[PDB]
């Protein structure tokens, strides 16, 4: 299991607390870290960063759009 | 490392996943790891209430701490295997 | 490229973090770790992102950040 | 230390609180290093034994490790 | 010249201790022992919950607790 | 070895409570440390508190995997 | 760091592709596997064994002499 | 490790915890592993006076100066 196949297209994130995400996946790790970029409140529709760094503690789901 | 072992020959088999959120995704097991990580093809609703933002996706990647089940069937799994697995391993 | 090699050559950069509890942390990365402690200099802390503390220093475990706001120079930097 | 504790409770009845609140009063069957234990005649109650009793297990019990604040002797 | 906390736990063995959880609850009790995860044995604990704080036993004997919880160690209560 | 007196019950009618008022009655067919199960012919009942009042749902399954890190106690009904 | 290193291991593929190029090259000017052309070959070793392990005429005849 | 504790020696630092506990006290010892020895301790919660306590690193989430 990988996230090798996902790099630099868009996924949707779905975060533990039920929230959600649209972005583009640049870098991971093993603890699944990721590296985003231009990211966005899916239900919201609001740009939150052209560069972020999200723990993989915060990580649900991770689907390929 | 035994439910790594379980799970490897779950693949190609169409699973539930109920994740700790109150999300529940039916799809087919593509792949598997040492985490029990999931990667699930083939996405599709089983509840109209719990089922989350989706659509286009298709293929998902469920990470392991955050499922609470996974739903199988009785024909997927020898149950005689599992017990004699389970009484090998050792626990210290 | 790897979230700890960013962290790693972000250093000397402004970054925005949000903990486990809500608090933002502004400031400028000083040292990371393999388990993503950071230390930061000239650190402003907010009790939630509806906003005001200034802190010389501040050290945050890793295990408590949610996600770090880097600053778009960050490709290039 | 807290090994010879481990070995030097075990037949004894123990209270064994869990991060819910939950308490179990039975008799130290087993313990292991990851605070896993196994009590046998064992009753669940809130917080105090003098609370209302919650369930008597006839069978022995196994509680989680991860779960465990303390074991306690009577 | 440096003080170590495991050494400042050390001293306070045979005294009285007070033992803050991450949650509310407080164990005040006689240090017996403890080993290098911070787990600890009691003696004739009295355990409370915190803010009126109801008082929810009084210990007799010996209480191994699991030091995964512990967030402080007062010396002497 | 209390991991090893829950191999005594394979193949036996067990018991499990969980976090979060979820309970499970499955006849036990596989376990590792950290407590991960296998049960077959399952049920699990949920009991929630909306609107001020008690209900207890159920849910039946022939087969289910368990994530260990939930679970609080095991016994047999 | 990280980006060097990911430069690292796309450098060696990149140098396995100019390798699999001159590969190819070096194909066109010499014998194709796909076309079983290793067929063609001939083998001094086999025949001269033969040759000399036969008196000097085939196996034919070599009851005559 | 990437915080030296040792220029904090004997000056008043703040400690966030986890489970939402803050303490402010004089710093007078530390380890590898992050656990403190705080003396003239106050947990804010609003306010309580322990003394000298003990702080465990591995609940330790944050560290400022005071």
């Amino acid at each position: 299991a990988t996230l090798k196949d996902y790099l630099n297209k868009r996924v949707v994130i779905i975060k533990v607390d039920g929230e959600c995400l649209i972005a583009s996946l640049n870098g991971f790790d093993k603890n699944t870290n990721l590296f985003i970029t231009n990211v966005f409140n899916r239900i919201s529709k609001e740009f939150i960063c052209k560069a972020q760094l999200l723990r993989g503690s915060e990580i649900a789901l991770v689907g390929l759009i | 490392m035994l439910f790594f072992s379980f799970f490897k020959t779950l693949v190609d088999q169409e699973v539930v996943v109920e994740l700790k959120n109150d999300i529940e995704i039916k799809g087919t097991l593509q792949s598997v790891d040492q985490f029990l990580n999931l990667k699930l093809d083939n996405i599709s609703c089983t509840d109209e209430k719990k089922y989350p933002h989706l659509g286009s996706v298709r293929n998902i990647f469920i990470r392991g701490s955050t499922v609470r089940y996974v739903y199988l069937n009785k024909n997927m799994v020898d149950t005689n295997l599992l017990q004699d697995a389970t009484r090998r391993e050792v626990m210290t | 490229m790897l979230p700890l090699y960013l962290l790693t050559n972000a250093k000397g950069q402004q970054m925005q973090i949000e903990l486990k509890n809500g608090e933002i942390i502004q400031g400028i990365l000083t040292n990371v770790d393999n388990w993503m402690n950071l230390t930061l200099s000239n650190v402003t802390e907010y009790s939630e992102e509806s906003a005001a503390v200034k802190l010389n220093e501040i050290y945050i475990r890793g295990t408590f950040i949610k996600f770090i706001k880097l600053q778009d120079n960050i490709i290039d930097k | 230390v807290t090994t010879e504790f481990l070995s030097d409770i075990i037949g004894k009845t123990v209270n064994v609180k869990l991060a819910s609140g939950l308490l179990y009063s039975g008799r130290l069957e087993s313990i292991d290093g990851f605070m896993n234990v196994a009590l046998s005649s064992a009753t669940e109650h809130y917080e105090s034994n003098n609370n209302k009793l919650l369930n008597k297990f006839n069978s022995d019990v196994f509680l989680r490790g991860t779960q465990v604040m303390y074991i306690s002797e009577q | 010249p440096e003080i170590l906390p495991l050494e400042v736990i050390d001293k306070t063995i045979n005294q009285k201790v007070l033992i803050v959880l991450q949650s509310n609850r407080e164990f005040e009790g006689t240090l017996v022992g403890f080993d290098d995860f911070v787990n600890v044995i009691l003696e004739d604990a009295v355990e409370w919950l915190i803010d009126r704080n109801e008082k929810v036993m009084q210990h007799h004997g010996r209480m191994l607790l699991s030091g995964n919880n512990i967030a402080i160690l007062v010396p002497g209560g | 070895t209390p991991l090893d007196l829950l191999k005594l019950n394979l193949d036996e009618r067990v018991y499990i409570k969980l976090r979060g008022a979820r309970t499970l009655v499955g006849t036990l067919q596989a376990f590792d440390s950290h407590c991960n199960i296998v049960l077959s012919d399952a049920v699990e009942t949920i009991y929630q508190l909306n609107n001020e009042e008690l209900s207890e749902s159920e849910r039946r399954c022939e087969m289910v995997f368990i994530r260990g890190d939930t679970v609080t106690l095991i016994s047999t009904p | 760091l990280q980006k060097q290193q990911e430069e690292e291991e796309l450098k060696r593929k990149l140098k396995q592709e100019e390798d699999e190029k001159d590969k190819r090259k070096l194909i066109e000017s010499g014998p194709n596997l796909e076309l079983h052309e290793d067929k063609f070959l001939l083998d001094l070793s086999k025949f001269k064994i033969y040759y000399d392990n036969n008196h000097g005429y085939e196996w034919w005849d070599t009851a005559y002499l | 490790a990437i915080l030296d504790l040792a220029k904090y020696k004997d000056s008043k630092i703040r400690v966030k915890l986890m489970g939402g506990k803050l303490v402010i006290g004089v710093l007078k010892g530390y380890d590898q592993l992050m656990n403190l020895v705080l003396d003239d301790t106050v947990e804010y919660m609003n306010a309580r006076k322990l003394g000298l306590t003990v702080i465990r690193g591995t609940i330790l989430v944050s560290l400022s100066s005071a």
